[PDB]
Formats: structure tokens, C-alpha cells, sequence
């Protein structure tokens, strides 16, 4: 969750 | 490696910042793989002045928004200029720094990121700093150090007075020595390596290693299907003693467990019974002596005996009296073949025997054997391996230094085992060592090769017995050996 | 077999067309049986000039229209009837051929069917054959061999200069000797035998088998529910020798573990007792000798012993000196019961005692024994299976000369096998053989059934082995016997 | 395919003795598949005189030595030259033939294979030929035909007076019209399609194909993310009637369910009430006509609402009285949009309207309907694809002529439909169809595509139906149309 | 695939 | 079993 | 495998 939104 | 920052940076052009960023973000990808998401988390970043805590500030600038709540404890007098730059941000971002530590303060967080010194710590720990980390130590909080554990010298792995015990460590590039040798492995706790951003020929230059699995697979003798005993190599154990009979058949069957074609022991009548009657698949040829023990008497049938071999382990039970160190020195001179010297071997060892002798050597002492042979205190020998590479150099020998982090070098070349557990720790255990090396150098693999391929594996089966570790014997140990070697592949 | 293509042609009729066909459409369906749907991969065949090409233009043929590529280089000069009529066939089915190989032509195709040579290669490959072999061989593509694989000399398994390596081999009717002797049973990879029409009256007639499961099955001895000990027979076990204390106990338990009623070992004391300490199920005489080994002093003690038995199996362990060399030769000239030889009483044979011995002997020799025997180089006897059929005519006896593949022959059939693994590469797996043979002659099987079957089971109970196969000791070897015999059922 | 045979010998060269050898082994290999291994059963071959018989002697011949028993009956008084060769192979290979049938030859034999006639069958079947065919279809054996079931006559299907009940046929190349229609259809049991070795330019020219999985699946048309219901296409459906008030709804829901954009009836007040109370997502415009039945007063009104649309579907409950001729009639010649034509739209239509229409036309008659509107018998139209093929060239259509097999032909291209059971049997299940066809169209498809992925799909969802097919209805069609759907990809 | 459609 | 041995 | 060695 803190590297990417998908 | 504090020379591989330096020409990633001076030579091929990396702005610090740019590793100084990658280094940070690695800690909060680390975290979130072993924390899961980090929302729920409150977060204490302690921070040095160096660039250990601008790692910190990159850490918690980019927590920031994300988690319930960040906060920095500077603990420095000045900054270093990326440390400084990364401050800066943290600080624009919204971030909140104090300078003082409150004992209360680990009260109102979840993990304490521990960025206050790493590789770039000389000397001992007093006063607010080590305050600080034994508060740390008792809080029962969740602890990531940044590099290295802050108190751990990362050249030897000692504490510098006191030391942080993290759950978890991200160090960058290569793992450091001080995460490899105790005390310092042990507070290191689970160890990530993060790429940062080094070019790879770089990383690869490191003239020390860690074993790994990778590497010893592609170390493993091939087994072509058209082959016989001979194909795998002949191994002659000289060992045993009216006072120690068990020794030679835990290293005979370490030589046979790990692939070879045939062990031959010459072990003093009767005790040479012994093997035969657990393993009978073993030779064990009586040799006639005076007391129970190996003498110059024994020297011309052992020769004769080593002619058909290829490769000759010395040592286990032999007992440690004159007549042994007669018989065991004149035979190193004169044999032609590799030599794996363990145990009562090394303890009579004539070093200048060592120089002259043509042919190969592996020696495998435990600290207590190298101490006596070098004439040093354990404490300056132990995870000594500068030591370890000059003795090898100086010798022409590999050397295998046992111990929970078992050192293995040839003088050029130094690698670390980490497999194993305290099992081994219980005697006879050694003398299957001896054996699995001396077995791996009959089936063709050089003597720093079969030294290699052997601690990873007989630390490997170790770990593989179903039980608590502490009931672990030798014989359950040999059991294990193939299965170890299956899982390897 | 290749009077068996010729009779199936000349005097039952079948078109050579036919057989050709035949053989081409087997190839293809062994590939879809290995490689699953065939119409994603790009297929390269190469053909040479004889009917193994043809039967490469028949696949070719069959593939198009159907597969994504082929394509046909086409290597020889002149072409033999059958091979023209298919290669004219494939063009005018709208196959593309070219007649020179590029290097880099590998690259476009993810299959080679190698149909270069096959049963019809006389004399070394060189030029432009071996380099496109050698090209093949390093591409990493998948490659089914047509027959055998290019090369191989299919009457001895020998590598004429080079050869290919196969994934895949699919020949016609029955396996050949190539494949089934080593270096080629090496590079035949998984073989599948296509039944391509030949009479099955033919088939049957060839003088030499693999040694099958259902073969095995077949032989293996009842087990009547009102039995006793008596009803599976006794053997003696004549070996061992103070430098040698195991490898009775491990004969002795070989015959045991195939079901034989009773073992005795006459062992020169006080080895003996290693066997009962180890097992006590076996009975073991103490010979009481001069000076550790058998002479003609125990001759008259062990015809003594040998009185009361079915079978003697003498030689593992004994030593070779003078004074065994006298014994051995007298015994086995006096005794009348089955003789299984091995090792050491082989070494000290005198062949004339052989010959005029009025009960059956099967002698079981590695290499390098039955070289000292015959006075031959290893070389000269290693996998020379006509060399073993004159011994065992010549000498009246069962031979069974050990290897990865194994022979077994009395001088009229001649049987190969199949079984094991490098497991078996370790001192004491020939003394556990010695004791299977023995005891299924004990059971009432003849030498050469005993042998056929005990070189199965001792080669399966290897491959049942958990763990990896390098690990594989006699003492467990022993303990899978019964499984594989279960197995086998 | 009788073409076929001949220019794969005579223009491609490929020896028609090759020829009847894959055939042969193709039904040896098609039993294996079927019934597992084929050594426990005893097999009678039947073979006649022709190529067919032929097929059998290398079928037989194959089994010889591997199966329990074979015999062949040989029934025909000449044999042709390939037939005689495989007698002559059959004899030479030691296998048993007889001349005589007697009724309880059937006794010894588990398998029947029926090698009598293939394709090669003219006129009736009677006599002995017949006695033997009724003797195996009472005898509750396996039943294997090779190429046809014998007396199935392969261009038509129809049963020449007695005809061979197969378990299994083995047909090669293609599959032939008989197996494709009833009575033919029934007989040949499970069917499999062998390559012999004809060029695949030859097998795929064939210019009458079943409607396959694949072909279906290539003629779905794409859903584009960016859509909106126009993309999809609009549907008019003028139907029903006082007397008919349920087939609209049907009609229209297949529309919807195949993914049609929207969906108009025209009905007449008040019955088409009924439909958007059923489902409320058709759109169903009141017709206000004299006595519930559409006439010319409702012609104006129709064009216009036809206009706003891509097809008009016509004919399901409309009834067939004078009015609705005229109306239909009138309508068809001025529509200048697609028209699909079914129920009593095709019992009222003037063909002539046909011929003289610029735009397309689907036509969706059941045999009664076809029969009365060319004025021939049911028996006469049944099955018979020549006669659908001249109606759709002489009238520029695309013809469905509804059965348990259904053909589709545009006059060049004739699809014939094997998806589907009884469950279809039942009123309502041909107003769905309608639905479907025109829905397609709408969404793009020509007529011949349309209305060949519609009866495959409409089969193959009344296949789905979870419960016994008798109870299947038009409504519960409906409802598994978008399983059939994804079931295709 | 290559011997049978079915 | 008919077309192949393994 | 590409950010971390284990
Ligand atoms: N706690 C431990 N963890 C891992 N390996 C150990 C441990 N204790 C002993 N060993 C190994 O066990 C063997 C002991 O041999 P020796 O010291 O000759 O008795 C050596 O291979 C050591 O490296
Ligand atoms: N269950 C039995 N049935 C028949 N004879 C037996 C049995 N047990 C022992 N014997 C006899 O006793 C002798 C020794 O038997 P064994 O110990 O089975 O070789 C033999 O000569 C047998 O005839
Ligand atoms: N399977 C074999 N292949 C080749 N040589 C063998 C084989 N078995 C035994 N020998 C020869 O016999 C001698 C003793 O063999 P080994 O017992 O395998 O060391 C060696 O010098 C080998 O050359
Ligand atoms: N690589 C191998 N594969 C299969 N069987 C083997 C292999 N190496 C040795 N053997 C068998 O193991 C036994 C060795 O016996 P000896 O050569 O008397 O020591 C014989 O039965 C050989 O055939
Ligand atoms: N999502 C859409 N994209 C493009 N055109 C649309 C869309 N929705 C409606 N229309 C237009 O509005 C009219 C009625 O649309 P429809 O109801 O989809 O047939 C058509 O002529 C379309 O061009
Ligand atoms: N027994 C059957 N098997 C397969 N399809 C059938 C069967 N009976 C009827 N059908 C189909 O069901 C529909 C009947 O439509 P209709 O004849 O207009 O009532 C047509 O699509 C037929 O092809
Ligand atoms: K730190
Ligand atoms: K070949
Ligand atoms: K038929």
C-alpha cells in the first residue's frame, strides 16, 4: 500500500 | 564498502542524495513486508547527525501522512550535509524533531527505527546515547535498525559497549561483517539486503562472503550416470584410540554420506571393531599398537595404506602423548596426498610440517585448537579472520575455523557459514566435518571448495532434524546429511 | 533387426514404403505424447541420405500444414530409394528443403528432429556432419532422435567421434543395444519403442532383453502359506577376514531380505560376532584361522558346513593372498552345491577349477575383475557382452558383470539391466548382490533367473531411496529391499 | 472425398497401400483410446471386398499376437487389389480367416469391427450381407465401424434397408454427410475424424463443414469497453396476435440475450402488455388493429417504426390468415433493411418478394414450413441440403432449415449443426432462434454468420440445462443462452 | 490433436 | 500399450 | 529478488 494505489 | 559509496559517487556520478533516498525507502519497503501495511503504526525515528540518520529523516519524511503518527528524536550536535538536506525536508514536510529524550517517550509508539549510528561508528557508547538504547532494549517495542544495529562495530561484530536489539535490520549493497560474526549477528536480528543503487561490478568486487545455497549447488560433484566407486574417490581416515573409539566411524560415514566411493579407517585393534559392527559398509583395517595409541611404529603400514588413496583425514581420537605427535608429523612429512588435519592432529602440529610439504592441507579447528597452535588467548582468535587469512597465507592451507559462524579461507578468498544451530554444539559433531570435507575433495573438488560445500551442509542437516535441536546427536546428524543435499536441489 | 526389416519385407510382404510410414507416424506421436500440442513449436529436421532420413522426410511431411514451421536440411549426397520417394513426397506436399546448414539457423526453430544416421552409421563422424552435431548440442533446443541418435554405433552404445544428445529417441521394434549400453544409453534421453508392423513372431526372436518389471514378476518365487524356514532354502556365506569385517554381514543380509529361510557366515573369529551384534538373525561361525584370513586349514571345516546348505556365496572380504588362493580354488573344486563368486575369490580364481566343477557357479564381476580375470585392459571388457557370453560358454557358468548397465549372460541369453542409480557407486552394494543371488538360487530359482532377478530388485530398492541418491549407504540399500519386491507386485 | 483419395495418389504420389495402412491403424488406435487396453478382448472383423474390407485386413492383421483372439468373416465373393494385399498380409502374419457366418460366431467375440462397406455402398442391402448386420445388432457386442456404419449410405445418411448400430466409427479426413444427418447421425455412435496422410489443402478445400466450437468462437463479435447500447445494434420484432400473445416475448429476449443494444415489438393491444410484464427491458409498442391480428392498416405505422432499426424480425404467433398476407407481403417489399422470415411469415410469404427485395433476407423454416412453401412432402425436403442450397441461390436468402441437425446455406456455403437435444422439441424453442439470428445481425454479423453461431449457441444451451432435457422450456432457454456464451471462450 | 478431431 | 513400449 | 537479498 505505500509504494503503489491499483 | 565505505569505498563503494565513495567511487559509486566520485566515479560513476550518483548523487549522495539519490543513495541517500534509495537507502531510506528500502527501510519503509523492508518495514511494510514485515510489519504488513503501516497505517496502524506509530513510528519513533532516533536519529545521529551522520548519514546513518539521514537515512532515518528519509524514513520518516516519507512515513509522513501515510502512518498514525512520526516522530524524530535528533540525538547529534551537528549534521552531516545529507543529513542536514534530509532534515530539512522532513521538516518541510510537517514533520515533527525534538532534540531531548523522555523515558515515557517509547510509551506513545509502536516501532522505534533505530538510525543513530551504523558503519560509521568508532569506539565505545556512553552517556546519553547509551541511555537511550538501553531504554530501547527494555521497552519490548518493535525495533529496524538502519545498516547496521547501532553499537555493533561492522568490522568484527563486537558491541561497543552497548547495542541495540533489532527485530529487524536493512543494511545496503552487501551484508557487513559485524551482521555476520556474533555478538553482532545476534542483534541484527532478520537481515534484508537492499540494492540502493551500486553498479553491480561494484557490489561484486567484495573480497568476502557469505555461503549460500546458490553457491553451493553449483559447488555439487556431478553424479554421471556411468560411473563406480572409483569415479567418487578413496578416502583414508587415521583416527581412534583405546581412549576414543567413536570418533573414526562418525567421520568415516560423513565421507560416505556425502558421495564417496569408498572410506577406508586404520583405527588400533580392537577399537577398529566398533565401526564396523554399526556400519558395517565401512573398511576398518586393526593397526597393531603398543598401549592404544598410533606411534612410529604405525608410520610405514599407514603410508603404505595411503598409496591407493586420494585424500587423507588425520586426527579425531588419535589422543594427544609424544608418540602421537612423532608418528602424526613425520607422517604429514612424507605423505603425498591432501591432508585434512582435525582435532589431536592439530594439537601435536609441527607448523614448519605445513610449509614444507608439497602437497594440500585443510585444517578445522574449533578456537581452543587455533589458540594453542598460534599461541594466542580464544579471545584473540575467535572471528578473528584476519588472523585465520594470514595463518592460510603463511601455510599455504585452507583453514576452517569453527564456530557458530564458521570461517573458511585459503588467504585470498574468505567466506562465512551462518547454517547450523546449537545442536552441533555437542562433541563428535566436529569429527563429521572432517569427514564430509575429506570425502568431497576425493570426488574432485579443491580443497577451499569441499571446506565450503562441507559447513554449509553439515550446518544445513542440523537444521533439518524434526526434534528440538538440543537432542541432537552426530548419528542423527548423518541421517540427515542426504536429505540436506536433496533440498539443496 | 536389420534382418528383421528384410525378412518383413522379403518373405511377409509388407511394403518397405509401409514400415516406412509407419515409423515416421510413430515419431510424430511420441513427440505429441512428450511435447504436448504440436502446433505452436517450429520443427528443423535433419535428414541424411538412408532410411533414417527417409524416415525424417515422413515426419517432415506429416508436420505440415499442421505445426507453425519446418523446415528439412538435407545433408546427404545421394539419396536411397525409399528416402527419395519421401522426399519427393514432402515437396510435393509443399515442404521447403535447403541443403546448406547455417549457424545461426538453430535460432528459428524451437525442435530439431535428428534423423542424420541411424543403425546404418559405420566409422567415425567428421567435416560437416560433426559440426552441425556440435551445433545441435549447444543450442538448447529440444531434439528427438530418429532411431538412435547420430553417432551412437548401435551395435556397442559407442560414440563414433561425436554424437547427439537426444531428449527424446523413438526406434522401431525393439530397443538396441546403443541404446541400452553406455555412452548411449546417455544420450538416447527418454526412449519410447514404436511397434511399426514387424511380426510379432520376429520381435520375440531376439536373442537379447532388458530385463523388464513384468519379466521379474514373473520369476519371482512362491510364497506357499504352509511353509517353513526349510521350504526358502539355507545358504552359506564363506567371507570377511580381520582387515574386512563388514561385507559378510552385509551378504548374509542381502540373502535374508530376499526371503531366503536361513543364512549362515563362516567369518574368521572374532569378526564373526560383528554380524550378530549388527543383525542376530544371521548365524555366524567362528573360523578360527592363523592370522585373520581363510587357508587350506578351514578347508575341511567349511565343506563341513557346506553339507547341510543349498548354496555357497564365497569371496567378499576374504583378502587375496597366497594362503586364500590355495583355499578358494580347493573348495570350490571339492564342493558340490551352486557357488556364487565374488570379489576377492574371483581374483584368486583358477579358471581350470571352473570347468571341471560338476555344480553350476554364476561369477559376479565389476570391470576391473573380470580384466585380471580374462588378462583384458578394463577397456577391452567393459560392456562387452560378447566377450561375458564366451566366458560363460566356455567355463559352464553364469556371468554377471556389474556396471550402471549390467549383464547377465550364460553363454546363450544374454540379459541387460536397467536399474539403479550412482547410490549404488559406494563399497558394499556388490556384497549386498552376492547375497540376493544366492538366496534366490537357495529358493529354488536357477543361476541365471536368481541373477536376472537380483540385478532388478538391487538396482530398484536404490532408486526407492527418499533422500538424494549420493547419500545412499548399503545398510539402507538393505532395508528398501522389500519394498522394492513389494512394489514389483 | 472420393476425390480426395484419388488426387492424393494419382497427383501428390502417395501409394494407396499407404493409404489403407493409416487407415487401419487409426481404428486400431481409436479402440485403445476408447476401450483401454485392447490384449483382454477377442475381436471379429467383418470385411467385404472393397477398400472398406481392405481397412479391416490391416486392423486385423495389427491385432495379431497382441489381443486374446482375432478372426475374420470375409463376406464379399472379389477382392480389390488393396483389399487382396492386406488378405495376403493378413494370411502371411498367420491370422485366420473364414467364408461362412455362423449366428453364433458372435458367441467367442467381445468385439465386432464392421469392415463390410463404406462409402463404397449403392442400393439396398439384403440377404446373407443383411442377416449378418441384423445378427450384430442384436448380439449387445461392442461395435466398431470402420469409415461408415455399413448400409448408412454417406451422402445422405439414410439407412439403405438395414443398417450396422456402431458403438464407435472411425471415419478418416472429414467427416461425411451421413454421419452428420439422422438416421445416419444415430447410428455411427461416438464419431472420431482421422488424418490418413491427404494433403491439408485438399481436406480444408471441402465446401460443406459442421459448425464447430472454434468456428463459432472467431465469429462472436468484440465487445469494446467504449460502448454504448447503439454499438450493439436495434432490433424490431413485428409479431403476435390475439390468438399467439407469448411469442414476442421469446423473440425478443433472444435478441437480448445474445447482447443486442435494444429491442422494439410491435404486438397487437393489448397483448403486447404481456411482454414488458414478463420483462420490463423490451420495449413493446401497441398495434391497434381491427380483430387482434396485424393487416395492412398496420403497414405504415411498421415501416416507420422500421426505419430506427438494423433488422426487423417477422412471423412468430402472427397467424396465417389473408390480412396478415397481404401485411406481410406488402411489408417485405417495401422494407429496405435486413429481414428475418419465420413461422407464418414463411407460411404466407410470396417468394416472389424474395427475388425481388434488394436488401437481405434470413429464412428459419422447420420442415412443414419448407415443404408448404416449395409445395413437396416433408419427406422430400427432410435433410436434404441440395434442395436448401437451390432455394438459397435461387432466391438470394440464407436458408436455416431447422432439425436435430440443422443446415444453414447461403447456396455456396452449407453449415450443418449437431448442438441441441430433445428438450428443443417443444413450442417456443424456434421463436428464441428467431431472437438470436436477428440480434446478430444487429450487432454487425452478416446473415450466414449470424445465423450459424445462433443455432449453434442455442443448442448448445438447451445442452446446459442442469435437469433431465424433456423438461426444458423455451424460458429456461433463455436463461442459459449467456452460460453457452462464455462456455465458447 | 494431430491423429483425431472429435 | 499397442503402439508403444516404455 | 530485484531490491532485496534474504
Ligand atoms: N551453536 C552452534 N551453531 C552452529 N554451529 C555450531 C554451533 N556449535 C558448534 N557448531 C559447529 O559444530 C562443529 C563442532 O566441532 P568441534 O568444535 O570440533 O567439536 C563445528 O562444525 C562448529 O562450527
Ligand atoms: N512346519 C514344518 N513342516 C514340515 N517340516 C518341518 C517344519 N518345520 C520343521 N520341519 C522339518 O524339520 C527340519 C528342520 O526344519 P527347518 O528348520 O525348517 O529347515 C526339516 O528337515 C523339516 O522337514
Ligand atoms: N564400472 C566400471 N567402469 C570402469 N572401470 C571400473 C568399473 N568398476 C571397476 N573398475 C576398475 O576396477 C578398478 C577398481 O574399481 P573401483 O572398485 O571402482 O575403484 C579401477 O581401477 C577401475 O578402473
Ligand atoms: N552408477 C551406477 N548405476 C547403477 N548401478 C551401479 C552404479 N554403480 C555401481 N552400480 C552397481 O552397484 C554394484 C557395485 O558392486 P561392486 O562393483 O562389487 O562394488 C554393482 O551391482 C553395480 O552394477
Ligand atoms: N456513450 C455514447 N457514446 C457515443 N454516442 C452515444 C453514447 N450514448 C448515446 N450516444 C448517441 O446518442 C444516440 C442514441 O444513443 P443509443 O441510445 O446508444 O442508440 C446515438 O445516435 C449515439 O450517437
Ligand atoms: N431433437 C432435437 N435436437 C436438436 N434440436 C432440436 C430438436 N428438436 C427441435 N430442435 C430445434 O429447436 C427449434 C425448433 O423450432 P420450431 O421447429 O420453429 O418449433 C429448432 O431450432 C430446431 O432445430
Ligand atoms: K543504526
Ligand atoms: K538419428
Ligand atoms: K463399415
Amino acid at each position: 500500500a505505500w509504494l503503489f494505489e491499483a | 564498502m565505505k569505498e563503494i559509496d565513495e567511487l559509486t559517487i566520485k566515479e560513476y556520478g550518483v548523487d549522495s542524495r539519490i543513495l541517500m533516498e534509495r537507502a531510506g525507502i528500502s527501510v519503509v519497503l523492508a518495514m511494510e513486508e514485515e510489519l504488513g501495511n503501516l497505517s496502524d503504526y506509530r513510528f519513533l525515528v532516533l536519529c545521529g547527525g551522520g548519514n546513518n540518520g539521514g537515512d532515518g529523516f528519509v524514513v520518516a519524511r516519507n512515513l509522513l501522512g501515510v502512518v498514525k503518527d512520526v516522530l524524530v528524536v535528533f540525538l547529534g550536535k551537528k549534521k552531516t550535509p545529507d543529513c542536514e538536506y534530509n532534515y530539512g525536508l522532513y521538516k518541510k514536510f510537517g514533520g515533527k524533531v525534538v532534540e531531548q529524550f523522555e523515558p515515557s517517550i517509547l510509551n506513545e509508539f509502536d516501532v522505534v527505527v533505530d538510525a543513530i549510528f551504523g558503519t560509521g561508528l568508532r569506539g565505545e557508547i556512553t552517556g546519553e546515547y547509551a541511555e537511550i538504547i538501553n531504554l530501547v532494549n527494555k521497552s519490548g517495542k518493535v525495533v529496524v535498525s538502519v545498516d547496521v544495529p547501532s553499537g555493533i562495530d561492522s568490522n568484527t561484530g563486537k558491541v561497543l559497549r552497548t547495542a541495540v536489539k533489532a527485530d529487524l535490520t536493512v543494511t545496503f549493497g552487501v551484508p557487513k561483517i559485524g551482521h555476520i560474526l556474533f555478538p553482532g549477528r545476534d542483534l541484527t536480528g532478520k537481515l534484508k539486503v537492499a540494492n540502493i543503487g551500486h553498479p553491480v561490478h561494484l557490489i561484486n568486487s567484495i573480497n568476502r562472503y557469505v555461503i549460500t545455497r546458490e553457491m553451493v549447488r553449483s559447488l555439487l560433484p556431478e553424479r554421471p550416470r556411468d560411473s563406480h566407486k572409483g569415479t567418487y574417490g578413496k578416502v583414508l581416515i587415521i583416527a581412534g584410540s583405546r581412549l576414543y573409539s567413536g570418533a573414526p566411524v562418525l567421520s568415516g560415514m560423513g565421507s560416505l554420506k556425502v558421495g564417496t566411493g569408498l572410506v577406508k579407517l586404520a583405527v588400533p585393534f580392537p577399537q577398529n571393531l566398533i565401526a564396523t559392527s554399526r556400519f558395517p559398509e565401512l573398511i576398518s583395517v586393526p593397526i597393531d599398537t603398543e598401549k592404544g595409541f598410533f606411534s612410529l611404529q604405525n608410520l610405514q603400514e599407514c603410508l603404505e595404506l595411503s598409496k591407493d588413496v586420494d585424500v587423507v583425514a588425520i586426527g579425531p581420537g588419535l589422543g594427544n602423548n609424544e608418540h602421537v605427535r612423532e608418528f602424526v608429523n613425520e607422517f604429514l612429512k612424507t605423505l603425498e596426498k591432501p591432508a585434512v588435519i582435525d582435532a589431536d592432529a592439530i594439537n601435536v602440529l609441527d607448523t614448519s610440517v605445513l610449509k614444507e610439504r608439497k602437497s594440500p592441507a585443510v585444517l578445522t579447528p574449533h578456537p581452543g585448537e587455533m589458540a594453542r597452535l598460534v599461541k594466542k588467548t580464544v579471545g584473540d582468535v575467535k572471528y578473528n579472520y584476519e588472523l585465520a587469512e594470514e595463518f592460510a597465507k603463511e601455510n599455504d592451507c585452507v583453514l576452517v575455523l569453527k564456530s557458530a559462524t564458521t570461517i573458511v579461507t585459503d588467504g585470498e578468498k574468505t567466506l562465512f557459514n551462518i547454517t547450523g544451530n546449537t545442536g552441533l554444539s555437542k562433541g563428535g559433531s566436529g569429527d563429521v566435518l572432517t569427514g564430509m570435507i575429506a570425502g568431497f575433495i576425493a570426488q574432485g573438488l579443491s580443497p577451499l571448495e569441499a571446506s565450503t560445500v562441507s559447513v554449509y551442509l553439515h550446518g544445513f542437516a542440523a537444521e533439518l532434524f524434526e526434534q528440538d535441536e538440543r537432542g541432537l546427536t552426530a548419528s542423527e546428524l548423518l541421517r540427515l546429511i542426504p536429505e540436506a543435499i536433496r533440498r539443496l536441489k
